[PDB]
RNA sequence: UGCGACAAAUGCUUUC
RNA sequence: UGCUGUUGCUGUUAAAGGGUUCGUAGUUGAACUGUGGGCUG
């Protein structure tokens, strides 16, 4: 304690525990990833919350199982979060 | 009659636009020759 | 859903403040436009077109890459649907309910929901006629 | 007739000025001797060049005006063009600004409905600021209203670009006042998503 | 639904002042709200405030100094001629020695004392004391 | 400070105290209001003659927020260190 | 029909 | 006589919220085009 709070300049601990539309300025929760392939090893950009079918070009084309939140990635692929 | 009077007077502007495009291309051709020499 | 019913839910997307492409996106704007038109010819509606580009194609917010919106691009190319997208889906829902109700005449809950949907169609068609997106004598069945 | 004079306005090429001739000279010599600029400079030309002296700076600012038709052309090579022109003018900072028109706000409600929003002073002034800091983007904006009655605008930039733009912020603020007659202040934000301000 | 942005903001400020808070967040904002706050600031009833941009109707953070008793809007915005200032003063102000009625006129938004000096009427927006 | 007649003299008797936290007048019937004096200390660690005095209104104490109010008052006054 | 000069809020020495 | 209430009334239990929804006239309806500047005292 012993420290006041400025509504205009909140701390990181308080701002992190907020709904995306309850922050001082609202913003997204999602991001993009670079994803490899099982036994094919190609490059595809996949949304973190994808709900349609994402397929590998010229391959088995089965990845990105959709859920009620973030999509699940098949164990045969490596993923890396893209910047920005 | 009103429709036929409007149609020609509002669809002869295509020829005018074609004239404008052709004129500009000729000026560019002139500028391209100027850059040639 | 607050127009009809007792729902008070607040679940939607939140657009970012920074409207610039992430700088790893190498697709040119003219390729994105051709990319939108091809998906329309396959038969997909504009709301489904945006999701296909977002999910497996790297393009979030087509408007930020190419300065235009998806429906504006389709209107320019002559690929816009004859009836607005939201009106098409509401009419399809009412048709499926009416087909169900002739076999099941005692389903009084479904009769109640049909009155709500038909009121929504008349309210929506009223707006589209005013902004001249529908013929002045469209007259839902 | 001078081949390098091709890269100027056809009105000003008749009796060119000293600073415009030097910039036009550098532009023509750059078309042939650069990989990235070889495929964009053939179609480019410049309206005018104006120099601005910043008080207590020991550096000058070269502001280059160009027509708005080449906005997307300049954006593609804004970084390479800026550095190359700076390597030819020691002790100077260059600034590529497009020439925009402003419609005065009408006093009639019917006229106000027909104003092109691209030509409002609100849209024009913020586009000028983006031009001067183009590799960076604005991540936030605030206005502070003092008890005396002055309102001051603060623009926040990403902290990842501090090392590349911090030494130019004093010149940017001065030129902005010279062009738009409005004040501006600058700050940096690490993690702009959570609105966290980095005070070095 | 929300019908008046100005009435919503003034109610929020008054409640925070009654509860002894030091800062209050106002959402959403508008041009009319900012002008009203500047009239309050000029007479010393609030401190500094900050406007935050979010590409929508923004937000305002206001600093309170404890000197505000009540602020509120008047709805609907009745017309007030230069001869009606006395009537409005006796009806909604605690006394004739302090407190202000805020109006919008052809010359801008101002308090009743400034409006009377310049011989102009208008519509009533709110009050504070 | 107070009301002046415009004749030159004060006509307002008993200018009241103002709560440090909330800047509100303290009435004569507020029997929960308190005044606290804190000793000043010299460099050697021995107290000094001077003292620091503050007042808290009764409403804050009954709500149970006087402790929080006292902390922020002393931090601003520099009586104690925040960290 | 030809010719001269200057603009252009969106690169024709361009795109497909 | 603020016991007709625009200023200015009441509606859990004193008199008084329609059993619940849909809906047309009617009433009400979010933000934005917008700090003029430079020289003297
Ligand atoms: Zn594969």
């Amino acid at each position: 304690g012993f420290f006041d709070a400025d509504l205009s300049y909140p701390t990181v601990r308080t701002e992190r525990m907020k709904h995306k539309r309850r922050r001082l300025v609202q913003g997204p929760n999602s991001y993009f990833m670079d994803v490899s392939c099982p036994r094919c090893r190609q490059v595809t950009v996949v949304y973190s919350h994808a709900t349609t079918s994402v397929e590998c070009k010229g391959c088995s084309k089965k990845l990105c199982r959709p859920t009620g939140g973030k999509a699940l990635l098949v164990e045969g692929c490596g993923y890396r979060r893209k910047p920005d | 009659q009103l429709a036929e009077q409007l149609a020609a007077k509002h669809l002869r502007d295509e020829q005018n636009r074609n004239k404008a495009r052709k004129q500009e291309l000729k000026k560019r051709e002139k500028e391209r020759e100027r850059a040639r020499r | 859903v607050r127009m009809h019913g007792n729902g008070r839910g607040k679940a939607s997307s939140a657009l970012p403040y920074r409207r610039t492409p992430p700088a790893w996106l190498k697709i040119a704007s003219r390729n994105v436009v051709k990319m939108v038109c091809k998906s329309s010819r396959k038969g997909m509606m504009p709301s489904q077109i945006g999701m296909e580009l977002r999910d497996s194609m790297g393009i979030a917010q087509v408007k930020n890459v190419t300065g235009r919106k998806i429906l504006r691009i389709l209107k320019h190319n002559g690929l816009a649907p004859e009836i607005p997208e939201d009106l098409y889906f509401l009419v399809k829902r009412a048709t499926q309910m009416r087909k169900h109700l002739e076999r099941h005449t005692t389903d009084r809950d479904t009769k109640y929901r049909l009155i709500l949907v038909e009121s929504r169609i008349h309210r929506l068609a009223r707006y589209y006629k005013r902004v001249k997106q529908l013929p002045p004598t469209w007259k839902y069945e | 007739m001078q081949p390098h004079l091709r890269k100027l306005r056809k009105l000003k090429r008749g009796k060119p000025s000293d600073l415009e001739e030097s910039v036009a000279k550098a532009l023509f010599e750059l078309e042939a001797s650069h990989k990235t600029l070889r495929q964009e400079l053939p179609r480019f030309h410049v309206n005018t060049v104006r120099e601005v002296k910043v008080p207590r700076s020991k550096k000058t600012v070269l502001v280059v005006f160009y027509p708005l038709r080449f906005l997307m052309l300049v954006r593609k090579v804004q970084r390479a063009l800026t550095s190359e022109l700076e390597k030819r003018h020691p002790g100077c900072l260059v600034m590529l600004v497009a020439q925009r028109q402003i419609t005065k706000r009408p006093t009639d409600v019917y006229k106000l409905q027909k104003v092109q929003r691209s030509k409002t002073s609100t849209a024009v002034f913020e586009n000028i600021l983006n031009d001067m800091i183009y590799p960076s983007d604005v991540v936030g904006r605030r206005w502070r209203c003092r008890t005396d009655g002055s309102k001051l605008m603060k623009v926040f930039l990403d902290a990842r670009d501090r090392k590349r733009i911090e030494s130019r912020l004093r010149a940017v603020a001065y030129v902005y006042k010279q062009l738009t007659h409005r004040r501006v202040s600058f700050g940096f934000m690490w993690n702009p998503k959570l609105q966290q301000v980095s005070t070095r | 639904t929300m019908m008046s942005v100005l009435a919503n903001a003034l109610r929020t400020i008054a409640s925070a002042e009654r509860r002894g808070k030091r800062q209050v967040l106002i959402r959403p904002s508008s041009k009319v709200v900012v002008k009203f706050l500047q009239v309050m600031q000029k007479h010393g009833y609030i401190g500094e405030f900050e406007i935050i941009d979010d590409h929508r109707a923004g937000k305002i953070v206001v600093n309170l100094n404890g000197r505000l008793n009540k602020c509120g809007a008047i709805c609907p915005r009745f017309d007030c001629a230069t001869t009606d200032y006395e009537k409005w003063m006796k009806n909604i102000l605690p006394s004739r020695q302090f407190g202000f009625v805020v109006l919008t006129t052809s010359l801008g938004i101002m308090d009743h004392e400034e409006a009377r000096s310049r011989n102009t009427g208008g519509k009533v927006l709110g009050f504070f004391y | 400070i107070g009301m002046f007649n415009e004749e030159g003299e004060n006509v307002d008797l008993y200018i009241p105290r103002k709560c440090h936290a909330t800047t509100t007048l303290i009435e004569a019937h507020d029997h929960a209001a308190v005044q606290i004096s804190i000793a000043n200390v010299g460099p050697n660690g021995v107290i000094n003659g001077t003292t620091t005095t503050l007042c808290i209104a009764g409403y804050l104490r009954s709500q149970g927020e006087s402790d929080h109010a006292i902390n922020h008052i002393t931090i601003d006054r520099g009586i104690m260190r925040i960290k």
